[PDB]
């Protein structure tokens, strides 16, 4: 129940660059990557 | 070293608990003697 | 007395080792070898509880 009732999120669209071409403004890396101010995150149920 | 890490379950197979009892590098045993014993009933 | 029932809110990226928290009703072990260059700064063990924000 506690899956079904709790989500997480993963930005992994748009994907911008911060100085550097790796280095997402979600953090993580350009091939890394697979709110939604400027990161398009996506609702999904939580596996963790 | 457990209190650094070992996580015993990935520190254990067979052959490593098997070389462990047969080594007496450290206090005395008694296994040459049971292990004896026991084959006589298997002997 | 070692029942204290602490909450650690802690950010779901700046925890170490993203990969090992992966897995639904799994007890995934997590060991506190600090590593001094990285970002993804280190769990405190002796906590109870966590949520992950």
């Amino acid at each position: 129940w506690i899956e079904r009732a709790f989500y997480k999120r993963e930005c992994v669209h748009i994907i911008p660059s911060t100085k550097d071409p790796h280095r997402c403004c979600c953090g993580r890396l350009i091939g890394q990557h697979v709110w939604s101010i400027s990161k398009h995150t996506q609702l999904s149920p939580t596996d963790a | 070293l457990i209190e650094n890490g070992v996580s015993m379950h990935r520190f254990l197979t067979i052959s490593r608990l098997e070389e462990l009892y047969n080594t007496r590098h450290g206090p005395s045993n008694t296994l040459y003697h049971l292990v004896r014993d026991v084959k006589k009933r298997e002997y | 007395r070692g029942k204290i029932c602490t909450i650690g809110i802690a950010p779901w990226g700046i925890v170490e080792n993203q990969e090992d928290l992966i897995g639904r009703d799994v007890v995934r072990p997590y060991q506190t070898m600090s590593n001094p260059m990285s970002k993804l700064t280190v769990l405190n063990s002796m906590h109870s509880h966590f949520i992950l924000a």
